[PDB]
């Protein structure tokens, strides 16, 4: 009731681990059931966050016959309103008189619910990115913006604790020492299909990106390609396009009609759980 | 003595005063209990002073009257942003602009319960938010247990009314949006606060969150801050850079150093957001200082950079696109809000933007349905909407930029008034348009490719700041200084110049824009009056930025073939055919079919019929 | 408290109705009509009488009215119980309807509080839109669970009430009766919107409109589009604040000026270079302007049909002219004025579109600039842009003067009589003197015809007018010039036009014995034409040149008129 | 039949059960035969729903979805027999045949 604080925690990283575990990247997939009650770090996209709302903690009462304001804990979504009286002088007592409610003595706390969704190249051959639902509170609550990749490590009931966010060489010199890398790499993306070296090879180019430039002064242009293929029925298209969103991370595809008007943009929907507009 | 019961208390001074220094410390986190017992030490100071002095009757009405205090002088927050749950029951000031009153609603103070079967009767009152149902009768001539009935219509009720109120501080975070808070006001208040003006509110902030109002300041020796502040070096920085010959241009290179020079277009924007001078009458008259610009010529240049630039500066205003905004977007409209699940009423598109400037893209992709509600925002600045529910007449005082592009895909042989497809006095109407043609060339387009590619040359340009050009701070305080402290007037000095150039067109919209153009060349450069020499660029100006054989043929042999045709049609095929009959100058079909397009939708002559021609 | 304080009022109202008779002979001593007026109504038994308050107001020195004031729905059963006793020992199927009227204060829409909830108020204002006729229930026939016995329910106006017991003692249950309509008793009842006047609207403030609903014999009077004042009981509606009213009525130094104004000589030239001091040149547009806000005489028959006594006035020319600066002044200064962009509106939109509402999916009707400001002028500018629907509609209101609505169901025709001020533009903009005034106008016959004055303005360069006319654009270009300045104000001439408006003149026999001549020289100029002369002459023009004599009749405010004012208008027909 | 499945289509359907108190899943054809053949007559009366779901289960040979609650993709390797009458009513060698079909090229 007298706390001016709020606690939290935040996990050992795998340096102070290997340097003498219990913070791993932890799916959702990766739940089993069995970790409700165990820390857990999970990595993942956020696709819905909900507004800011006071929520209550303990709700405080006063009274004018006695002066003892009591103060009675709530645990679960909903409550009852605690209209008889359970002071110290009320049960010595033949009278039972009302009380009120205060807003300003009682405690709220800054709750809000996200949507962590599973990542893409770490979800199964076939299996689709299903959601998880993490119930946050107090200073943390503007830590979550949307449209971003985050390690999230908090208890399992997700009351988050803390969030964050975002041999080889071998592999590198190989494939570089063997001469005509540009070539090299643009016929070995895709080789179920025949030819077309030069709409690939500007397709490698599309999905290495670029250079995103920034004057520093309140202007950024794009660093980014757009590449469009028109064509005639009879050669592949949907295989080039679907090569290109396996090898590539976070490729998803789409399509032309049925949910795509609410499928590129936001679409505004009852939630039944928590029962709100989301 | 006029029975005013309120009573306007500052609470700077019981900051100040050295005897209350803990009762200003007490009253920010608990109103509720200070305002109820300064309720009842007024009264008793009151009385106190009416014991002093020898009187008439005056403790009949005093006994029973009651009398408040209303808080105002407290200091500034950052909004709705700063209000964490430790600042809930305190006091709380928000300045901005209201959007929407609702009805009043009414609030049961009491209510009165009757024995349906014995008739007496009980008052009950409000507590906190309940009301206590007695469940059976006590009187003696009724004993019997049985069931009350609540009546309503014989019980007190009071005002009560929820207020959308458009949020904006002193100081805003960067990437935070403008926020809508519900405000609620109670009795003696209602009908005082309403949309259109500048309000300073305060009140107690309360949570769904709301701000129950102790005091409104519909009006504004102090320090209350009013336009964005400025010092005395600043404004000695301001008079010395504004005595310079060069700066003229020099803002119109400073207003967009990552384009091209762009005089006209970029002169006309400038002194588009200087605005001018709105002058009014007493009781029926106005005239606003404004230019309605328009784009059109040559694509892919900077005209989308500028149309968002002028959305990154002005802090009002919207960026309408094509067929995406209609009629129920332009004005206001009713929605069934699902929040209190109640009509509500809420302004778009053209009264959310109050003042600065209004951004409109694809001007000849827009409907002719809503170029109905622009034509009247052209020189008329005022909305004027008679539908189901509504009759009203508004405010439209914002200027449009709007961007347009040419029929097909620009023609220098056909005329400019049928080459952007618009009517020419809707165009007349408008103050000022701009032929942003390329016509690319050598010499030039060389310099283009050579500026874009110089902030290439460095990873990052740390380089920019050793050149004329004026900085974004410095630039939006000197015409928010300019445009809230001169009044020029234009006198009749500048008469004889005006005459001989409107002539020059005429060998009223064109006159009525050059004099807001003069004015706002009267705006710059810190001027009270107007001078001989500022018209000549501002002509310059309109004479710069807008700078036959085929149809005629075409219609020739139209009537040709027609006149041998006894006036009977003539065909596609035999136009076609005596048309690049000629080999001289070779009318290719596909431009006949133009050509004759436009002929006939320019309703000179008619043809039908996909497969066949008509003269 | 006020069960006993029911029966004394109600005795108190009912000696107030009883000791009342006529004694209003010669003129001499007052005493009120309400017996005779009960005794009027016995033969056509409608029982909607009319009380005036300012007749009550003077019983126990107004006190008896301030306690009614306050307590009115809590008082009202016991004045319709004492009006029925009355009824009931002065004279042998029984509703009845007691209104109120002529309150000494006249309240707006803006000062409504919640301290009067329950009295009786004055709100004046103009109706937006109106309802269909609906019947109300009253009273009902209730069926029980178990004894099927009925029960005849008396509603009380607030919303569909229940019985608590059954009468017989077969049953006790408090569970759900079930309505029946047979012994049922229905009647009219209107729901109306009401709106805040032009003339007293804040600035900067929206004018917020309300809803009002009406019962009795007051509904199906209340015309839709006219000032109108109610007198009712503000009844709260799950909630809003809604009103009921009972009473409806159509309603919408000085003199040493006035006379001052009419002994002189030179009025009319400060008149015609007075009605617009912001357009220089014009006078032409300017006579027809001034002499287009009074007109004559609509009912000079001996058949029985009103005649279309008003003055059509309408402006064409090239465009970037002054023209529509009229049209800004005309609705700044006359208050009778609706102004409409042409392009915005509709066949419906001008007169009276229909909107459905959600409650029971039912209609209403908005009106609009059409059938609104009666006897003023609706001024319409760009008219050739508009469709062919709303010009017929237009064409169908010159035609007769009343106009005819066909919806739903219901056939509702009303009176109008406006003034058409059109302001249109030809099919090229630039007005060419090659050809006629039709094929340049582009607008068929009948619709061309009904139009009183016809205003054509040319441009040109000429130097000397036009430098004057520059000068003083560039001269009104700074704060409240004097250059603009009249040789007297709006303030005596608003007056003056009221005080022309209810002046009424009579022409004569020598003016008639001129005219005669007059359409013969005018008709004169027909014959070896097609020289100045443009279009034909008929008894149309005849008419407007006889409706512009009454006008510049009460202009010089002369009760029978002479020839020679008459010469004027000749030559203003001469000079269009 | 093609026209008459009372979940979504064929291959599955939402519903919910006050035993669990929860949503379960329904299955009511192609997700049945997993080897053998399915018949569709009436080709052109099928909405776009099932024509979306045979256009991703045709070359793909398996199905996913996606719901409040669950992620999973299926395997369904069937084969179809489909039958369809034209719009016209008759169709001659004179008519075109890439109208008469009633159906897009995506599914030709």
């Amino acid at each position: 009731l007298t706390r001016r604080y709020f606690l939290y925690f935040k996990p050992l990283s795998q340096n102070c681990a290997r340097r003498y575990i219990s913070s791993k990247p932890l799916s959702v997939r990766q739940i089993k059931g069995d970790f409700l009650g165990q820390l857990i770090t999970v990595r993942g996209i956020i696709t819905r966050v909900s507004d800011v709302k006071p929520a209550v903690e303990v709700i405080a009462y006063t009274c004018d016959q006695c002066g003892y304001e009591v103060f009675q804990e709530v645990n679960s979504r909903t409550f009852t309103p605690l209209s008889e009286c359970t002071s110290e002088e009320c049960s010595q007592n033949q009278t039972k008189g009302q009380l009120f409610m205060s807003t300003r003595a009682s405690k709220f706390s800054a709750f809000q619910e996200c949507k962590i969704q599973e990542l893409s190249q770490q979800v199964p051959v076939g299996h689709i990115p299903r959601s998880l639902n993490i119930h946050v509170n107090g200073t943390l609550v503007r830590s979550l913006s949307p449209g971003d990749i985050v390690d999230v490590t908090g208890i399992f009931l997700l009351e988050a604790q803390f969030v964050r966010q975002h041999d080889v060489e071998e592999r590198v010199m190989e494939l570089i020492t063997s001469g005509d890398v540009y070539n090299r790499l643009a016929k070995s993306i895709a080789p179920e299909i025949y030819g077309n070296l030069d709409v690939k090879k500007a397709l490698l180019l599309l999905l290495v990106g670029g250079v995103d430039k920034r004057v520093g002064d309140g202007m950024k242009i794009r660093g980014d390609i757009n590449v469009c293929l028109m064509g005639d029925p009879g050669v592949a298209k949907s295989q080039l396009l679907k090569a290109i969103c396996k090898i590539s991370p976070r490729g998803v595809y789409t399509t032309g009609k049925g949910s795509s008007g609410v499928g590129l943009t936001a679409a505004v929907m009852k939630d039944p759980v928590t029962d709100e507009m989301i | 003595e006029l029975g005013t019961s309120n009573l306007n208390l500052d609470a700077r001074n019981l900051l100040a005063y050295k005897q209350t220094e803990d009762l200003y410390h007490q009253l920010l986190n608990y109103p509720q209990e200070v305002i109820s017992i300064m309720d009842q030490t007024i009264k008793d100071c009151m009385v106190s002073l009416i014991v002093d002095n020898n009187l008439d009757y005056d403790l009949d009405e005093i006994e029973t009257k009651f009398y408040k205090v209303r808080p105002y002088n407290v200091g500034s927050c950052k909004g709705m942003r700063e209000l964490n749950p430790n600042d809930i029951d305190k006091l709380i000031n928000l300045k901005g602009l209201v959007l929407r009153s609702t009805p009043v609603i009414p609030d049961m103070k009491v209510a009165f319960f009757k024995c349906n079967v014995c008739d007496h009767t009980m008052a009950v009152e409000i507590d906190r938010g309940v009301i206590q149902e007695p469940a059976r009768c006590e009187r003696i001539d009724c004993n019997e247990p049985n069931s009350m009935s609540l009546i309503h219509n014989r019980c007190s009720f009071a005002d009560k009314q929820v207020i959308k109120l458009q949020e904006t501080p002193d100081f805003v975070p960067d990437g935070q949006t403008p926020h809508s808070i519900s405000l609620c006001v109670y009795d003696e208040l209602v009908d005082s606060c309403r949309a259109g003006d500048r309000i300073e509110v305060t009140g107690t902030f309360r949570s769904k969150t709301y701000v129950d109002v102790v005091h409104v300041k519909k009006v504004s020796h102090n320090e209350v801050e009013e336009v964005r502040q400025i010092t005395d070096q600043d404004l000695a920085k301001i008079r010395e850079v504004a005595a310079r010959e060069d700066l003229y241009s020099l803002l119109a290179r400073s207003i967009a150093p990552s384009i091209y020079e762009l005089e006209d277009v970029k002169k006309g924007i400038l002194l588009q957001l200087f605005g001018g001078t709105n002058k009014t009458f007493t009781k029926g008259g106005r005239y606003r200082g404004d230019i309605n610009i328009l784009l059109c010529g040559d694509p892919s240049t900077s005209k989308s950079q500028i149309l968002q630039y002028v959305h990154k500066i002005t802090p009002r205003g919207v960026y309408t696109s094509g067929k995406g905004s209609s009629a129920v977007g332009l004005t206001a409209y009713i929605t069934r809000d699902v929040d209190t699940k109640q009509l509500v009423l809420e302004s778009g598109a053209l009264v959310l933007s109050d003042g600065g400037v209004c951004c409109i893209d694809e001007f000849d992709k827009m409907s002719d349905s809503t170029r109905s509600v622009l034509h009247e925002v052209m020189e008329q600045q005022t909305i004027s909407i008679a539908k189901a529910g509504i009759i009203t007449t508004l405010n439209a005082r914002s200027s449009i930029l709007a961007s347009a592009n040419p029929i097909g895909s620009y023609n220098p042989n056909l005329p400019v008034t049928e080459n952007i497809d618009l009517p020419p006095p809707l165009l007349s109407r408008f103050d000022l348009v701009y032929l942003v043609l390329d016509k690319v060339d050598e010499k030039n387009d060389r310099e283009l490719a050579k500026h874009l590619t110089n902030l290439y040359l460095e990873d990052k340009p740390e380089h920019i700041s050793q050149d004329d050009v004026l900085p974004v701070e410095f630039l939006t305080m000197y015409i928010s200084y300019a445009k809230e402290h001169i009044h020029p007037i234009i006198t009749e000095a500048a008469k004889t110049e005006l005459v001989r150039a409107y002539v020059g067109m005429r060998k009223t919209r064109q006159l009525e824009s050059m004099i807001r153009l003069a004015e706002a060349h009267a705006k710059m450069k810190l001027k009270n009056v107007v001078e001989l020499e500022d018209v000549q660029e501002a002509v310059r100006l309109i004479r710069s930025a807008i700078k036959r054989k085929l149809q005629e043929d075409l219609s020739r042999e139209i009537m040709n073939v027609l006149k041998d045709q006894a006036s009977d049609s003539m065909s596609f095929n035999e136009l076609i055919k005596q048309i690049n009959e000629h080999s001289q100058d070779r009318v290719e079909s596909s431009d006949i079919q133009e050509a004759l397009s436009r002929l006939q939708q320019e309703d000179k002559v008619i043809v039908l019929g996909e497969g066949v021609r008509r003269s | 408290v006020d069960d006993v304080t029911g029966e004394k009022v109600r005795e108190a109202f009912e000696q107030f109705l009883e000791d009342f008779s006529v004694q209003s002979t010669d003129t001499g001593e007052v005493e009120k009509v309400y017996r005779a007026q009960i005794e009027f109504m016995k033969i056509y038994d409608l029982n909607t009488i009319y009380i005036d308050y300012q007749h009550l107001s003077m019983r126990e020195n107004g006190a008896l009215a301030m306690a009614i004031s306050e307590q009115y729905y809590r008082f009202l059963p016991f004045l319709q119980k004492g009006l029925r006793r009355v009824v009931r020992k002065y004279a042998p199927e029984r509703v009845f309807q007691i209104s109120f009227f002529n309150l000494p204060t006249v309240h707006r829409i803006r000062d409504i509080r919640s301290e009067k909830i329950g009295s009786l108020l004055s709100i004046s204002g103009t109706v937006t839109r109106t309802s269909e006729v609906r019947p109300e229930l009253y009273k009902a026939s209730f069926t029980c669970d178990m004894c099927r016995a009925i029960v005849d329910n008396v509603e009380q106006s607030f919303k569909y009430t229940e019985p608590t017991f059954c009468p017989n003692p077969s049953c006790e249950n408090r569970a759900f009766w079930t309505l029946n309509v047979t012994r049922s008793r229905f009647l009219d009842w209107q729901k109306v919107r009401i709106q805040e006047n032009a003339n007293e609207i804040p600035t900067g403030s929206m004018p917020r409109t309300l809803d009002v609903i009406l019962r009795g014999d007051s509904v199906e009077r209340a015309k839709p589009g006219d000032r109108c004042k109610f007198t009712g009981v503000e009844i709260v509606v799950p909630y809003k604040i809604s009103f009921l009213a009972c009473h409806v009525i159509s309603i919408g130094d000085e003199i040493n000026e006035l006379k001052e104004m009419v002994k002189d000589e030179h009025i009319y030239d400060k008149l015609v270079r007075s009605i617009a001091p912001a357009v220089f040149g014009h006078e032409a547009v300017k006579k027809g302007i001034l002499l287009q806000m009074l007109g004559g005489v609509h009912k000079s028959t001996v058949e029985g049909i009103k005649l279309r006594g008003d003055i059509n006035i309408c402006v064409v020319g090239d465009p970037s002219t002054s023209k529509s600066q009229f049209l800004k002044y005309v609705v700044g200064f006359a208050p009778r004025s609706v102004y409409t962009s042409g392009k915005a509106s509709s066949a419906a939109g001008l007169t009276a579109a229909v909107v459905r509402d959600e409650e029971g999916g039912d209609y209403t009707i908005e009106a609009g600039a059409l059938m609104l400001a009666d006897n003023g002028i609706c001024c319409i500018d760009e008219f050739d842009k508009m469709d062919i629907s709303d010009q017929v509609a237009i064409h169908e209101a010159m035609e007769q003067q009343t106009i005819s609505i066909a919806k739903a169901g219901i056939h509702a025709t009303l009176n109008a009589r406006t003034s058409i001020l059109a302001a249109a533009n030809p099919v090229g903009g630039r007005y060419n003197r090659k050809l006629s005034l039709r094929g340049n106008l582009n607008m068929t016959a009948p619709i061309m015809s009904r139009f009183d004055l016809f205003f054509v303005i040319l441009d040109d360069c000429n130097e000397k007018i036009d430098t004057e006319l520059a000068s003083h654009i560039v001269d009104l270009h700074m704060k409240r010039d004097e250059a603009i300045e009249p040789p007297f104000s709006a303030e005596q001439l608003r007056r003056y036009i009221k005080y022309a408006r209810t002046f009424k003149p009579i022409l004569t026999k020598e003016a008639r014995s001129y005219l005669v001549e007059k359409y013969k020289e005018l008709r004169k100029d027909d014959a070896q034409g097609f020289s100045r002369s443009s279009y034909r002459i008929t008894v149309r023009q005849l008419e407007s040149m006889i409706r512009l004599s009454e006008a510049i009749a009460r202009a010089n405010c002369v009760d029978e008129i002479t020839p020679s004012f008459i010469a004027e208008a000749y030559d203003l027909l001469r000079q269009s | 039949t093609g026209r008459g499945s009372s979940g979504v289509g064929l291959t599955a359907a939402v519903t919910t059960d006050r035993e669990t108190g929860e949503r379960r899943l329904e299955a009511g054809a192609m997700v049945l035969a997993d080897r053998g053949v399915v018949c569709i007559d009436e080709f052109d009366k099928m909405t776009d729903v099932d024509r979306v779901a045979i256009h991703e289960v045709m070359e793909q040979q398996t199905v996913t979805i996606a719901k409040a609650g669950i992620h999973t993709t299926l395997n369904a390797r069937c084969s179809v027999i489909a039958a369809a009458n034209p719009v016209f009513g008759q169709y001659d060698v004179n008519r075109d045949p890439h109208q008469n079909i009633a159906l897009p090229d995506s599914l030709l």
